[PDB]
């Protein structure tokens, strides 16, 4: 069942690329964070990470991830994965590319595995903010209340409702490939991979090879030192540059598709209700900012809504053709008068 | 019993950043001239506005100003912060007002 | 001294409960939190979770903790709790089902050890607000200042302020015992309990007994399998079946009840007088939004009461009859003219 | 080249102090931190713990720390150095008695270590914000933009722009030291320091000296259990009693000294210029507050300055002298009439 999905499995493979804040500067990231999603009801969020979560090398090993260190990746566990905000989130699922997680409020996030010895973290400055469903502007989601039509990102994966490009990458830099054959600048293969490679001085003009040598130039600072490696593919980031031979095509199927779920929505403490000759008498008792509106069916509307934080009473002139009122997300009331 | 005591000192940041009064006076104003006339088509003149500086760059030789406006944006007390100018009335030296 | 608690250290049960947010939904967790009682100054707050914390299960403890995974009580050390806010918590003390903890601002409260295999955490909405006892709207108990008497819960646990109700614990329910043996269903009994059978096809609906098998029935799904563990005792949860008998009795104490301590309060920085014909000209420079009141001495009150936050210079009025003002948490003063 | 500041690894030793809040209470905690400098731009903060960390015992191990645990240091691992605030910070680097991190605006800053099987915080309350340099009061540094002459502490280390006094510590109690000699309270020595000694009854009066017995008094709470401890001196701390003798040398180099760096700030999206007969129509939307500020080019300036949050619309009467308007931190632009 979980192994029916290996257009993003086996023919994608993590890079890395800017991360904006990685550690305390701007360094390369394995984690580099792309297409913060805040969009969903509950503060349900979904990241696009440059590291690949979810199987191991071949099918297996859910909980493991691949990240790229250098030139070549190490599948390892899961241990210590955790994305943060101005409060320390819990994650839900890891997939491909993406995680999804239930983060508090906050205007920054974070996301940071553990490998053992390092930390390996990245953060971007993206505000995330919670969007009570309804009428009722809470904080957190409650554990009663009446649910309604909320939207919100599902944690299935197996879903094909929308897809991404995953071109042949771009080719890579490694000054490490730019040994020293003794005087000269020395170049080596990791598998047999495409070493695009020529010097400012004039010499191989190409590279398309095993290990080569140079002739010309002396310094590892001018030289190209590239890695064509598109044997595995990778997403269409604006991070890493693009390969001028062609574009390929591999789309795969995004995990986390929108949903029009069911929410529980928070419920306000009922209205204590009080009369005088055709005149409501209105006490509110809120806990949390929640809107009032009102209706008077006559031929004139006459509506009248506000949000109200503190305790208040209000009032009604309640005419003969009679009036409605909407305290919360309680269904609606309506009156007659003397 | 304990003997306390403190002082203020100039915090490590006075180094770089720190406010600057100045009172200023009238001075006296500069312009850079490029003149294109005749057949020469070029001059770089830097001159002053006193009625009574020649400015002598390749050929011609010119006198500038003074100027018919005594206009100073500049108050009499100015306060300058690393790179905005700004005319607050800074009250004077070892006068200042706790707080403030 | 420690082992003078034995009603509760010893007869009660660790219990589990339906948490609302258990890591991302509601899942049954052996640390559902209930009743949580942030109504102190200082920020100390005090949360009755559904485990029980201190005592080992071989009579008493305190760096050990006693939770419920399965039908039995695996106890283990005490290592990694956690008790979260908008900002992670300082824990202060733990006591059976009670914990007193110290948290910063913040609308949600979550507990949680981390056992290592697993995490078994729990949360719940409920809003954490922390006034500090005094004139002045501060945030965090500063290193110095006047004090005042505040309002806050002991660390000591010796006490019997006040009791709480714990009786038989009801009919667990646990699907695990319908085992089948190719021909019928067989119930089993780990130690000393007495199972409940009760079965959809028309059989012995009643089925109270030790270790036994279904007369007819086949289907698991068809079937019930209520557990008795009526040796110990739980609490009077909200979330956990009645017992269809008697309330049993024992009072157990609530650990940290609430005192009049003395907690340190803010000082507000010195405001600067500056006399004037009939008029008290005041500088004032504060720190935190403090509260100012002043009032004339005359036979007119005349009460003037205004929080001030960003540093301002007030005046006031004052006449022959005299003025007064507390500025802050320093003490009252008074003012002539001539 | 790290080993050219020996007169802060040598010369100065670990410290201990009054932390406000140590954990639930004002213990004595070993990093006791003090004069935190939270005045840069880019959100970084320099801290002053008591505990010094640099060095190992003699001149290795950079990624160790150094604190005094009772009468002696201890020079441990780093591993798990938290400074926390309203959101957990991320560690820079650390020199001496200074730890250089960055952390989330909030309201106290808090530092704490591990030395295994103790947890070993401290906190205290101090204001924490930082508002970026520029028009544009964003909260967290971006991707991209603009570059502006910020003030920030410097990364590196190796400074000597300003410079901190370390005299001879004063002496500190310890009344383990007051060992027991079946009848008689029995002084010992850390390593032949010297040790004040005195009790309330008549008896040895200065103590200068190896390990004593007291011939007079008998309980230990009533006797000096001094410790004059001047081998390695300290930093005249608030919190360390003065050295009657003399504030000796070891004039000290402060480690991270502010400096006017280059950081990088937000850019607003440009302004829908929209024209009128002889007045300006600016439709605009910020993502963030930015204040906008116009003038105009004739004899009255009639300068406007207006922080905006929410998108509107806003006109200005652009006389035949000419308008000029800065929507955040763009270049200026100026502007006709006809
Ligand atoms: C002094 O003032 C005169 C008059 O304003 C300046 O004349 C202008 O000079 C610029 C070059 O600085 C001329 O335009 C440029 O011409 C070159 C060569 O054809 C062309 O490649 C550029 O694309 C550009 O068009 C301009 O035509 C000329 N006159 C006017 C009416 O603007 C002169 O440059 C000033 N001299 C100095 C030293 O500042
Ligand atoms: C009606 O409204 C007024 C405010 O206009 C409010 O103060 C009062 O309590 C309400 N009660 C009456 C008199 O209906
Ligand atoms: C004094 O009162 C006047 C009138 O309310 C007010 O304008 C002024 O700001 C106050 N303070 C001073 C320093 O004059
Ligand atoms: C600005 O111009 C718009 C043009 O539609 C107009 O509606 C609006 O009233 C004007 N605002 C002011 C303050 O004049």
């Amino acid at each position: 069942d979980l192994d029916t999905h290996f257009t993003q499995y086996k023919l994608a493979r993590p890079y890395i690329a800017d991360c904006p804040n990685c550690g305390h500067s701007r360094c390369d990231s394995p984690i580099a964070i792309e297409e913060v999603r805040g969009d969903a009801h509950a503060g349900v969020i979904r990241i696009q990470t440059s590291a690949m979560f979810g199987l191991k090398t071949d099918g297996v090993d859910l909980a493991y991830m691949s990240f790229m260190n250098g030139k070549t990746q190490k599948s390892i566990k899961i241990d210590n994965l955790h994305v943060r905000t101005s409060a320390p989130c819990s994650l839900v699922s890891h997939h491909g590319y993406y995680i999804l997680a239930q983060c508090p409020p906050g205007d920054t996030v974070t996301v940071g595995f553990h490998d053992g010895p390092n930390r390996h973290t990245c953060t971007v400055a993206h505000k995330v903010e919670f969007r009570p469903v309804g009428r009722e502007k809470y904080r957190h989601p409650p554990e009663h209340g009446v649910e309604l039509p909320c939207n919100r990102y599902t944690h299935k994966r197996a879903d094909q409702g929308h897809y991404v490009e995953m071109h042949q990458p771009g080719l890579v830099a490694d000054h490490s490939l730019l040994s020293i054959h003794s005087a000269k600048v020395k170049i080596t293969v990791p598998s047999g991979a495409q070493v695009k490679y020529y010097c400012k001085c004039p010499d191989v003009r190409e590279g398309i090879t095993s290990s080569d040598h140079t002739t010309t130039c002396t310094d590892v600072k001018q030289c190209r030192a590239y890695l064509i490696d598109n044997k595995k593919w990778v997403y269409n980031s604006g991070r890493l540059p693009r390969g001028e031979g062609d574009t390929f095509k591999g789309k795969l199927h995004v995990p986390f598709v929108p949903v029009k779920a069911k929410c529980i929505a928070t419920l306000a403490p009922e209205p204590l209700v009080e009369h005088k000759h055709r005149t409501l008498i209105l006490h509110l008792h809120p806990d949390h900012p929640t809107l009032l509106t009102t209706r008077s069916l006559g031929s004139d509307a006459n509506p009248t809504r506000q949000w109200i934080e503190r305790p208040t009473t209000v009032n009604f002139t309640v005419t003969g053709e009679g009036l409605e009122y909407t305290w919360g997300n309680h269904p609606p009331k309506r009156v007659w008068a003397q | 019993t304990q003997m306390s005591e403190a002082y203020v000192e100039r915090s490590e940041e006075c180094s770089i950043d720190h406010a600057k009064a100045y009172k200023v006076h009238t001075g006296t104003v500069q312009a850079m001239v490029n003149i294109t006339y005749g057949s020469v088509s070029w001059r770089s003149a830097d001159v002053y506005v006193n009625g009574e500086t020649p400015a002598k760059i390749g050929d011609a030789k010119l006198i500038i100003g003074p100027l018919s406006s005594a206009w100073s944006p500049f108050d009499n007390k100015v306060v300058v912060y690393g790179h905005e100018v700004y005319n607050y009335d800074f009250p004077e030296y070892g006068t200042g007002k706790a707080g403030s």
